[PDB]
RNA sequence: UUCGGAUUGGGGUCUGCAACCCGACCCCAUGAAGCCGGAAUCGCUAGUAAUCGCGGAUCAGCCAUGCCGCGGUGAAUACG
RNA sequence: CGCGGGGUGGAGCAGCCCGGUAGCUCGUCGGGCUCAUAACCCGAAGGUCGUCGGUUCAAAUCCGGCCCCCGCAACCA
RNA sequence: GGUGGGGUUCCCGAGCGGCCAAAGGGAGCAGACUGUAAAUCUGCCCGAAGGUUCGAAUCCUUCCCCCACCACCA
RNA sequence: GCGCUGACUGGGGCCUGUAGAGCACUGAUAGGGCUAGGGGGCCCACCAGCCUACCAAACCCUGUCAAACUCCGAAGGGUCC
RNA sequence: GCGGUCGCCUCCUAAAAGGUAACGGAGGCGCCCAAAGGUCCCCUCAGGCGGGACGGAAAUCCGCCGGAGAGCGCAAGGGUAGAAGGGGGCCUGACUGCGAGGCCUGCAAGCCGAGCAGGGGCGAAAGCCGGGCCUAGUGAACCGGUGGUCCCGUGUGGAAGG
RNA sequence: AAUCCCCCGUGCCCAUAGCGGCGUGGAACCACCCGUUCCCAUUCCGAACACGGAAGUGAAACGCGCCAGCGCCGAUGGUACUGGGCGGGCGACCGCCUGGGAGAGUAGGUCGGUGCGGGGGA
C-alpha cells in the first residue's frame, strides 16, 4: 500500500491552504496532547508555538485544546500577526481541533 | 451501529437434541434447533452410527462357511 | 520470405543511409560472420536467397543465425505512373544495413566449410562484404 | 486517391516569457496543453491550463523534481 | 433543443440549452434577473 | 452483550495453549480474531430489486447488522450485467457481534449441514485467513423455513492477525471449528 | 399424490451340474416416464364390446404381458 | 488501377440502415396415406454470417485491411 | 410556422350524452364438416391530465404523437 | 520626426526534445532456456495422461528495429538582461 | 475530364522556440451532460497471486503485492491519484454590469484573464464559483421572425413603421 | 541562553533519501491500546472518522541504526553527433580543420542531507 489515505488527505487540504499564502496555523493533535504552529512558508520558519505539552495542563482534551487555543491567540497577537489560515491538517474540523479553533479567536481571526 | 432499522440482539435460549445452549446472543430470543453437534451428536466425539465397512466384508464372511 | 506479422503502420517514410553503426556489429551467436561494408536496403527475397544459399551448402546441416531483419515497409507505383496522387502499395520488406554490421553468421560447421557459405552468401547480397571469425574483442558479456 | 489529407491548425503553444524577463499584471507567461509548467508565486492558471502574471514582477523557472516544473513571478517590478 | 426563461414580469432575462428530454418537467431554475435581484426563473415557448 | 461464551473462551483456552505451541514473545503477537465479513453474490437478482431486499432482510436477522448492498463494478455482457446494478449484499462484522455470530456458527449452523464430514483445511490463503462458501441460509437458527421464497448461500471471510497459515489453523483449531482433518 | 411401478442399490428363497453373459420369485431401500396421446389408425351389432379373475397345453425352472380355453359382472348404437 | 453493389444453413433469398435472440421457400431426416412412387399431411435437424484486425459492455450488424463476386467507367490522344 | 383531420381491446374499423367490455371485420382458441388446402357454421375474448353535469368512449380547455394540406426560408 | 535603440558579436539566465543513442513505455523482432494455452500422436473416454526437431502467452539469458516509440539527449536555435 | 477533395480537432512530416508544403502517412468533429455543472466533505486505480456456494477468463466478497500502465462522455495528444478519477451533502456562478493587462494575428476573428460593483451559492474559515482536465462540436454581413424597453413618431395627439 | 544527543511538529533538496533483510526504542514523546456515555461517525462495520480515557504493548505503525541482492545516482578516458571552415565519391555516402560534445558501458557512489520551532536530556 503506497500513500495513505491519511497522507493523502493531509497534502490535499494543506496544499490548499498554501495557496492563498497567508501566514499558516498548523495543527497536530495526538491521543494525549495537541499542539499547534504558526508557520512562515517561504521563509521556512515557526513563530508562535502553543500546546497542552509545554503548558503541563490536563482534564478533558477538548477543554485543554479551546485553551492552548486562546493561548496561541495571546502569544501570537503580541508579535503583530493577525490574519491567518487556519490548517486542520488531517483532522475533520470538529472537536478538539474545532475548539483549539474556536478558542484560538481574539487575534489570530476569521475561524 | 446507525440508530434505527437493526436487529435488537437480545440475550436468547436455544434449545436441542442436548440441553440449552446459554450463550445465545441474537434476535428472536428462545430458538429451536433440529440438531447441535457439539453437545456430541453427530460426528463430533464421532459415534459413526449405523455403520458398515461390509463392501468387501460380507461376501467375505458369510461365504466363509456356508 | 521474413516480414513482420501485425505491423504498426504500413507505409513508413524512407529516411536515409547514413552513419554505420548501432550494434549488431560484434558476433555474438556463431563461429563465423558476414558483415556489411556498405550501407543498403536488404531485401527479404534477398536475404532468402542467402539464407538458402548456405543450408544448400550445409546439405541442410549446420547453424544459421540470420540477425537482420525486414521490418522496413517498402512501396511502389503501380507502371500506371504519374505522381500523385497518393503515395501507395507496399512490394516488400527491407531491412536497413549500415555497415560493420553482422548478418547471417553461421556455427556448428568446419571454417573452409563456413567460409566457402559466406561467400556465396555474399554473392546475393547488393552490398560489399567481409566475412569474419570471432574474438576476444567480440568480448563475453 | 488518398482518404488521408488533413491537419488542424497550429495552436502556438508553449511559453511566452522567459526566465528574468519583466512582465505586468496579467500578462500570460506560458501556453501549454496540460499542467506541465504549474503556477507558482504570484501566477495564476486559466481553464485552459494556462499561466499569466498575477502581479508585474519577474519571472522565474523552478525545477522541483516529482513536483514538477513551477513558474513563479518575483515581485517588486 | 434550444432554450429561453422566462420569470415573472418585466420579461427581459437570459437564455439557455437543453439538450434532452430530462427534465421534460416544467424546467425551472434559480437565477438573477437584471432589475430586480436572484427570482425564480421558469421556462417558455 | 460483553460476555460471549466465545469470546472468553478465547481468552481463558485458545490464548495460552497459543503461546505454549509456538511460543510468542509478545502478548500483542499471538493471534487475534479481526473481521468476520459475511457476503452474498446475489446476481440471480439483477432487475428485480424485490428479491434483494429480503435476503438483506435475512442477513440482518442472523448477523444484528443490516448489510451493505454491492454494485457492479463493469458492465459484463455474457450474463447480463451492466455497470452499477445491485449485485449482492456484504456486512462486515466484528467485535462482540462477530465474536457472537462466529458462536452461533459453530455450535448451530454447521451441525446443521447435510453431510458436512468438516470443514476443508485447504482454504487458508496462505498469509493466514480462512473462506467458506454455505449452500442455504436455513442452517441458521433465526431462519424459520417458512420464511424462504428461495434459497441463496453466501461467502464468510475470516481475517486473523496471525502472520501464516499453520498458526491461523491453530487458532480456529481451538476455537473449535470442525476441520476435516 | 397412498396415482403409476420404470430404473437402480442391498439382502435372500427355489429349479438346475451350473443362473456372468441370460433365469423366475421374496423382502428393504429406490422411486423414472407418464396428467389421457400429431398426421393417422383398430376392434366390436348382445350375453357382443368393455371389464374381472381361473385353468390347462409346452415345461427342471422360466423371461407367458403370448397362445388356446373357462366362467364372473355386463353397456352403447344402427336414421340410413 | 477507378467508382458503386455484394459475400449468411445443402440451393436461392431476407436480416445489416437502426448493436442485444439469425428468418423464408426449396431441399434433407423421422413418421403418416398408398400395393407402391410422386403429390399431400404430422414432426425434426442443420448456419457463425468470406477472412483478419479494431470499436464497444455486446458485432451478421459500425470501422479498417486483405480476398473472391456482380455492375459501371477507361474520354480528348 | 400555419390549417384541417385524427388517436378505441392484438390489427383495421365504425364511435352515440342516458350504461354501451363499447358495432362490425379479420386475427387467435375450442367445437362441427374434412383426400389436401380452404370455404361455410357454432361458441370464447377508449392518447393524456384537468374540468361541466346525476351519468363522459360523446362537450370544452390543455398536452403528446400521427396523417393531411398551404406557405416560407436571410 | 526620434535619436543609439540596428544587424552581427561578448557574458549571463531561461526555453526545446531533433542529430546521436537507447529499449524503461507502444509496437516490431533473432537465438536459447523455462514454461500457461494448445495443433496434437494419442493413452481413456471419469477427473486422468506422459513427450515435444510445430504454433506460442507471460518469465529469464543472449541480440536487434521504429516518422506518428523514448529511460536519455549534443551541437545549435529562440527570447530577455 | 473522370475520380477524390474543400470548414473544424489530434498526431507525424516539421530540421529540440514559433511557423512551415505536396492528390505526403494515420485518425477524428458538425455532438453531448440539470448532472457529466458549483462547492464542502470523504475515497483511490488497472492489473497479478492466494482464498471463497451457485460464479465460468472475468458479477460480488477477503488477503497480500501493484506509482499509475486505470479513470477522466467521444478521436488523438498533452495532462492528471499531493486529482482532473469515484462517492456523498447542500446547491444553480451553464449570474448581471464591467474588465487592467496580454496570447494570437494581414483584416476580421479566435483565446486567457486578475480585479471592482451588484445580488448570491458552498464552506468553520482561508477561500472557491462568470459551466464541463484541456485542445474539435461551427457560420461575417444582409433580409426577416419573436419577446421587452426606455428611443424616433413627417403640422399636433395618437397610430403605422422603425 | 549556547554546543551536543533523543523525540514530536513542520518545511526544503526531490530516490545517493527507495524495496528487501537484520537489529533496536517506550522514561518521555508517538503509536497501537481501554471504552462508545457524550459531540460526531460509518451506502453494513467506532475499521475509518469522532469523543471520554490511561490498565497494558512497543506485536503493528513510526523513529534510529546496520547490510549493496534489487532499485537509484554515476566519472575519467574514448567514440557518435555537431555549430563554423574545407575536401572526397556516379551515387548511397565518406573524410580533414576549428570549437562544442553525448548516449550506453566501465570505475565507482549511496541504506540520505538539511531548515525553523517544540519536548526532553547534558
Ligand atoms: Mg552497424
Ligand atoms: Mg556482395
Ligand atoms: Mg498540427
Ligand atoms: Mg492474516
Ligand atoms: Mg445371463
Ligand atoms: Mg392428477
Ligand atoms: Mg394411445
Ligand atoms: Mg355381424
Ligand atoms: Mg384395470
Ligand atoms: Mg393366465
Ligand atoms: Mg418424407
Ligand atoms: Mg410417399
Ligand atoms: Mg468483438
Ligand atoms: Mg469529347
Ligand atoms: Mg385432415
Ligand atoms: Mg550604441
Ligand atoms: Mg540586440
Ligand atoms: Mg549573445
Ligand atoms: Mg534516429
Ligand atoms: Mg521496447
Ligand atoms: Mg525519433
Ligand atoms: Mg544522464
Ligand atoms: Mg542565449
Ligand atoms: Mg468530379
Ligand atoms: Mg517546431
Ligand atoms: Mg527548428
Ligand atoms: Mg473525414
Ligand atoms: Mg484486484
Ligand atoms: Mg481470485
Ligand atoms: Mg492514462
Ligand atoms: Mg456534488
Ligand atoms: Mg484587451
Ligand atoms: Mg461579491
Ligand atoms: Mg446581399
Ligand atoms: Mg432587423
Ligand atoms: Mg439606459
Ligand atoms: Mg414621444
Ligand atoms: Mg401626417
Ligand atoms: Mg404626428
Ligand atoms: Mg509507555
Ligand atoms: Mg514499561
Ligand atoms: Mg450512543
Ligand atoms: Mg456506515
Ligand atoms: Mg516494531
Ligand atoms: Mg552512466
Ligand atoms: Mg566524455
Ligand atoms: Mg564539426
Ligand atoms: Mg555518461
Ligand atoms: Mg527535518
Amino acid at each position: 500500500a503506497r500513500l495513505t489515505a491519511y497522507e493523502r488527505r493531509k497534502f490535499r487540504v494543506r496544499n490548499r491552504i498554501k495557496r492563498t499564502g497567508r501566514l499558516r496555523l498548523s495543527v497536530f493533535r495526538s491521543l494525549k496532547h495537541i499542539y499547534a504552529q504558526i508557520i512562515d512558508d517561504e521563509k521556512g520558519v515557526t513563530l508562535v508555538s502553543a500546546s497542552s505539552l509545554a503548558l503541563k495542563l490536563k482534564g478533558n482534551k477538548t477543554e485543554v485544546a479551546r485553551q492552548v487555543g486562546r493561548a496561541l491567540a495571546e502569544k501570537a497577537l503580541a508579535l503583530g500577526i493577525k490574519q491567518v489560515a487556519f490548517d486542520r491538517g488531517p483532522y475533520k474540523y470538529h472537536g478538539r481541533v474545532k475548539a483549539l479553533a474556536e478558542g484560538a479567536r481574539e487575534g489570530g481571526l476569521e475561524f | 451501529m446507525k440508530e434505527g432499522i437493526h436487529p435488537k440482539l437480545v440475550p436468547a435460549r436455544i434449545i436441542c437434541g442436548c440441553g440449552n445452549v446459554i450463550e445465545t446472543y441474537s434476535t428472536k430470543p428462545e430458538i429451536y434447533v433440529e440438531v447441535c453437534s457439539k453437545c456430541h451428536p453427530f460426528y463430533t466425539g464421532q459415534q459413526r452410527f449405523v455403520d458398515t465397512e461390509g463392501r468387501v466384508e460380507r461376501f467375505q464372511r458369510r461365504y466363509g462357511d456356508s | 520470405m521474413l516480414m513482420p506479422r501485425r505491423m504498426k503502420y504500413r507505409k513508413q517514410q524512407r529516411g536515409r543511409l547514413k552513419g554505420a553503426t548501432k550494434g549488431g556489429d560484434y558476433v555474438a551467436f556463431g563461429d563465423y560472420g558476414l558483415v556489411a561494408l556498405e550501407p543498403a536496403w536488404i531485401t527479404a527475397q534477398q536475404i532468402e536467397a542467402a539464407r538458402v544459399a548456405m543450408v544448400r551448402h550445409f546439405r541442410r546441416g549446420g547453424k544459421i543465425f540470420i540477425r537482420i531483419f525486414p521490418d522496413k515497409p517498402y512501396t511502389k507505383k503501380p507502371l500506371e505512373v504519374r505522381m500523385g496522387k497518393g503515395k501507395g502499395n507496399v512490394e516488400g520488406y527491407v531491412a536497413v544495413v549500415k555497415p560493420g554490421r553482422v548478418m547471417f553468421e553461421v556455427a556448428g560447421v568446419t571454417e573452409e566449410q563456413a567460409m566457402e557459405a559466406l561467400r556465396i552468401a555474399g554473392h546475393k547480397l547488393p552490398i560489399k562484404t567481409k566475412i569474419v571469425r570471432r574474438d576476444a574483442y567480440d568480448e563475453a558479456q | 486517391s488518398t482518404r488521408n489529407g488533413r491537419d488542424s491548425q497550429a495552436k502556438r503553444l508553449g511559453v511566452k516569457r522567459y526566465e528574468g524577463q519583466v512582465v505586468r499584471a496579467g500578462n500570460i507567461l506560458v501556453r501549454q496543453r496540460g499542467t506541465r509548467f504549474k503556477p507558482g508565486k504570484n501566477v495564476g492558471m486559466g481553464r485552459d491550463f494556462t499561466l499569466f502574471a498575477l502581479v508585474d514582477g519577474v519571472v522565474e523557472f523552478q525545477d522541483r523534481g516529482r513536483l514538477g516544473r513551477y513558474v513563479h513571478v518575483r515581485p517588486l517590478a | 433543443l434550444l432554450l429561453e426563461c422566462t420569470e415573472c414580469k418585466r420579461r427581459n432575462y437570459a437564455t439557455e440549452k437543453n439538450k434532452r428530454n430530462t427534465p421534460n418537467k416544467l424546467e425551472l431554475r434559480k437565477y438573477c434577473p437584471w432589475c430586480r435581484k436572484h427570482t425564480v426563473h421558469r421556462e417558455v415557448k | 452483550p460483553l460476555d460471549v461464551a466465545l469470546k472468553r473462551k478465547y481468552y481463558e483456552e485458545v490464548r495460552p495453549e497459543l503461546i505454549r505451541r509456538f511460543g510468542y514473545q509478545n502478548v500483542w503477537e499471538v493471534p487475534r480474531l479481526e473481521k468476520v465479513v459475511i457476503n452474498q453474490g446475489l446476481g440471480e437478482a439483477k432487475e428485480d430489486a424485490r428479491i434483494l431486499e429480503k435476503a438483506a432482510q435475512e442477513l440482518a436477522l442472523i448477523t444484528g447488522q443490516k448489510p451493505a448492498v454491492t454494485r457492479a463494478k463493469k458492465s459484463i455482457s455474457n450474463f447480463k450485467l451492466r455497470k452499477g446494478m445491485p449485485i449482492g449484499l456484504r456486512v462486515t462484522l466484528r467485535r462482540d457481534r462477530m465474536w457472537i455470530f462466529l458462536e452461533k456458527l459453530l455450535n448451530v449452523a454447521l451441525p446443521r449441514i447435510r453431510d458436512f464430514r468438516g470443514l476443508n483445511p485447504n482454504s487458508f490463503d496462505g498469509r493466514g485467513n480462512y473462506n467458506l462458501g454455505l449452500r442455504e441460509q436455513l442452517i441458521f437458527p433465526e431462519i424459520t423455513y417458512d420464511m424462504v421464497d428461495a434459497l441463496r448461500g453466501m461467502d464468510i471471510a475470516v481475517v486473523t492477525t496471525a502472520e501464516t497459515d499453520e498458526e491461523a489453523r491453530a487458532l480456529l483449531e481451538l476455537l473449535g471449528f470442525p476441520f476435516r482433518k
